[PDB]
């Protein structure tokens, strides 16, 4: 015969690799496929599909529809935050069960810009302005608005338009970060304060919710396919 | 009325090929390895090459009366201890001698014949991937008969009752020979029981004038029939 | 030698793998082929011949010459069925031992149309009409002529032609069906019923036969080729 | 390495393989061939030599000389036999031993036309005619010459020539017949009979002997190499 000589790794099952192999069923005459709507070429399409952020995971709203529902009123004005979460897509509780959560829980490496759309759900007659601010790490989170608004940010009219987009572009120190809960490539940080207040005429109510969402953007890419920790079997 | 479709289903895995090509079983050659003294265990077995052990690849072959085929054969081996108070033993070596009509047959375990000079032989070792050989249509006719409806003698007038008697449907057309199989290994001092499955596949495969398969048992190399004479299940009438 | 990698597979013995092997009788001088008549190239062109049907599975006609009789008489007209059986040619028992079926039970999928043919065995003199109907699968089995004319359907005159050729469009909702009896992929239903009466003159048998033949179409074939439970071996 | 999968059939020996194998003596300086006399390139250039037949295997006759010789004498003429045997080339004792039996001997299939040559070796003053017939089978095997002369035959004058050659041409129901005693590729019989009988004059040997031969024709061909019954090696 042909003289060969078998290298290391002969023999091996490694799950990733990509060998023909011979066809238990040749000459399978297969079903043609039909043009279904709706296909899927790449994970992250899915990931740039704005999904509802749980931003509210108090421990009576934690694993219900409130705590989808972030609650503003119409007191007067004060610097404290409405909200305030971590830029980690795949490790904040908030992100991490999102649907782009759920997709960069299969890698471990994620990079790009990111949208937070924000919806306000009040009623037409009330009126307010929002403060919406990303700072990147290495500095205190921003605990009043003076902080925040020093770092990137957008002042939304809730009176003007219900829906308001912040995109947190990439910066980052390394070119990927990990999915992870991880401090030399942590994201920074997401914080909402009133601008001026939400102010709502007699007869109208005085609580209501905004929604947030969150999605990737055209340059966001994933890296290193792994196993996911949000599925387990037992036994 | 009937609308317009772009049919786009074949008939690919319905060729005559397809619908043969596939192992299958024809035969378990069963030998021992152990001491020649012991007058239980068979040190070599002959078998008759034949797809009537079986029924599968035969009710399959008899949907047709001619067949023009070659055959890839695939050995898988299997063995075992028989006790456990015997000590081991070491690889065997399995040596698939064919025996072509007229070869002598062996008569023990080392005898002559084995030299198989001229015999086709395949050594096997145990644990590597079963043994696989091909063979060309050797019919001496122009196709395999499954079906021959007559004799290999006429009797003659004036010849006793037992001269001019073959039986009915046996033809040399399918004289095949046998396979010899032994475990080439002298014996351990525990004795070690080994199964050949001969595993046959038509290959290149051409048939001639179909049948109505097999449907009730197999009895015998004929067509025969004893047993389970009542395939149909009982159904009413007007019962969907 | 040449660097060589065993991938995952090596060493096994697939009885489906189509590969080279050594020849046992090199040089063999094969005996060339003759023009045999009948040669076959396809099993479904078995499939296409017509083949009688064992309509009548009866308890005194099961496994006799009589189950491939189906009676009519001459008696006033009815709607009620002459003969009932399901779409299932490998699996209903009527259908599975026909060499169509015989075929079918050699591989799981099937798909395309059938004929259905019908030979009326009595006197010349004898007259009338029948009507043979296939119903889709979906509702209730046609128990009278009334819902059985509102599925696909012949007249037919035994008068004018003592045969009767009814085919069985392909429709389905999936691209094949399954040789098991399955609701999913269940076929519909196949009954005949007298569309007027048969009549015969004074001197006549009352009382005659009509026989039941089915095949396979030019559009049907078959797919993933399976062992039969029509054979077994014992012991 | 090179992706390899290794198939069924690794690592078996078959003795009739045909592969390449390393050179125990590289680079050896072959001495080269010389023009010898004889060089035989096919067994059938055996085959189709003309050898001797032990046509006389009687109790006193066989394993000697004398099996070799078929006594004629100059008696009143007779219609029965001067010798008989069956178209056996390999498994018919008269035949098996000769050359061509020999070589068909290692084969299991055997085809083609047969030259049976018999030498008078009486005086040259000895005169008379012979039959040599051949019956192809199926019918019972001529006892006299009346049915002998009903196949193929030749009539020999011994006066003439003192040697005579029937071809016995290839006529068979299978393509092949096997080199063993077999009912259904039975090659039918071989018989001598005197035509009208031995003369001599006075003062002349009046029993003489012929001497049978048997080679393949150019036709000839055998296949299925196989070990033959000749040869046997005890302990
Ligand atoms: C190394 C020796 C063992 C391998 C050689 C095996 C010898 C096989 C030669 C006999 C050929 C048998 C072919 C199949 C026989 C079936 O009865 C007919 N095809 C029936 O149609």
């Amino acid at each position: 015969g042909l003289p060969v000589l078998n290298t290391p790794g002969s023999n091996q099952y490694l799950t990733a690799d990509n060998y023909q192999s011979p066809c238990a069923i040749p000459e399978f005459d297969v079903t043609p496929p039909i043009d279904i709507p709706g296909e899927v070429r790449n994970m992250m399409e899915l990931a740039e599909i704005d999904t509802m952020i749980p931003l509210n995971l108090t421990n009576q709203r934690k694993n219900t529809m409130d705590m989808y529902r972030v609650e503003l009123n119409d007191a007067a004005h004060s610097d404290t935050p409405i909200l305030c979460f971590s830029l980690s897509p795949a490790s904040d509780p908030r992100l991490a069960h999102t649907m782009l959560g759920e997709i960069l829980n299969y890698y471990t490496h994620w990079a790009g810009s990111l949208k937070f759309t924000f919806l306000f759900c009040g009623s037409m007659m009330a009126t307010g302005k929002l403060l919406v601010s990303y700072a990147p790490p290495g500095a205190e989170a921003p605990k009043s608005r003076k902080e925040a608004m020093l770092g990137t940010h957008v002042i939304w009219d809730i009176g003007l338009q219900s829906s308001c987009t912040m995109v947190v572009p990439w910066i980052s120190n390394t070119t990927y970060r990990l999915t992870i809960n991880d401090s030399f490539t942590e994201g920074g940080y997401i914080s909402m304060f009133y601008q001026t207040r939400v102010v709502v005429p007699l007869s109208t109510p005085r609580k209501m919710d905004i929604l947030g969402f969150v999605s990737a953007c055209n340059d966001f890419s994933v890296r290193l396919l792994r196993d996911t920790t949000h599925i387990s079997q037992e036994a | 009325q009937t609308r317009h479709v772009i049919q786009k289903r074949t008939r690919s895995e319905s060729t005559v090929e397809s619908f043969f090509a596939r192992g299958a079983c024809v035969a378990i050659i069963e030998v021992d390895n152990d001491a020649p003294t012991k007058r239980a265990s068979k040190l070599f077995s002959v078998w008759k090459i034949t797809y009537k052990d079986t029924v599968q690849l035969r009710r399959k072959l008899e949907f047709f009366t001619y067949s023009r085929f070659d055959m890839e054969l695939t050995f898988v081996v299997t063995s075992n201890y028989t006790d456990a108070n015997n000590g081991h033993a070491l690889n065997q070596v399995y040596q698939i001698m064919f025996i072509p009509p007229g070869a002598p047959i062996p008569g023990k375990w080392n005898d002559y014949t084995w030299q198989t000079s001229s015999n086709p032989s395949v050594f096997y070792t145990y644990g590597a991937p079963p043994a696989r050989i091909s063979v060309p249509y050797v019919g001496i006719a122009n196709a395999y008969s499954h079906f021959y409806d007559g004799f290999a003698k006429v009797p003659l007038a004036g010849q006793a009752s037992t001269e001019g008697d073959s039986l009915y449907g046996a033809a040399s057309l399918n004289d095949f020979g046998s396979l010899a199989v032994r475990v080439v290994n002298d014996h351990n001092p525990t004795k070690l029981t080994s199964k050949i499955r001969v595993y046959m596949k038509p290959k290149h495969v051409r048939v001639w004038c179909p049948r109505p398969p097999r449907a009730v048992p197999y009895y015998g190399p004929g067509v025969d029939y004893k047993d389970g004479l009542a395939p149909l299940p009982e159904k009413g009438l007007t019962t969907y």
